[PDB]
């Protein structure tokens, strides 16, 4: 409950750009951001953990169709 | 990174120039300030405007 998906992330982003993102939202825990790591690429998707579930709720309302990361809308949802 | 400043290299991400409140907003305004930020003040909504300012839109002020 206290983490919530991101998608539509170009590959270019990277985690401390969608810590300095999330944290005007909320709190941020940590973030899960996978890679292939043979070519170490992201893959358009991360996880980010808040500290509660009230607070990861909160930033899917104010987030998921919200901005625009290199001019890509970025999605964020319940996981 | 803090809550309230964005750095220019998020901000050229973001296309958000300096001086202009960020897309979450109007959202901010209709669901409320950030439920585990008690005290950020956000120019425009519980900060005078004039705050929002360089890369500054918001503050934690207790």
């Amino acid at each position: 409950g206290n983490t919530v998906y991101v998608g539509n992330i170009d590959p270019r982003i990277t985690k401390e750009q969608l810590y300095e993102l999330f944290i005007q939202i909320n709190p941020v825990l940590r973030i899960k951001y996978p890679k292939d790591k043979v070519l170490q690429a992201y893959q358009g998707y991360a996880f980010i953990e808040f500290y509660n579930q009230g607070d990861a709720q909160y930033a899917i309302k104010i987030m998921n169709n919200t901005v625009r990361l290199y001019d890509r809308l970025i999605k964020v949802r319940q996981v | 990174s803090r809550p309230g400043r964005i750095s220019q290299e998020l901000r050229a991400i973001m296309n958000l120039p300096e001086g202009q409140l960020p897309p979450w907003c109007m959202k901010m305004k209709d669901i409320g300030l950030p439920t585990g930020y008690p005290d950020l003040k956000i120019a425009g909504l519980n900060w005078d405007i004039t705050n929002l300012k360089g890369d500054v839109y918001g503050k934690i002020i207790p």
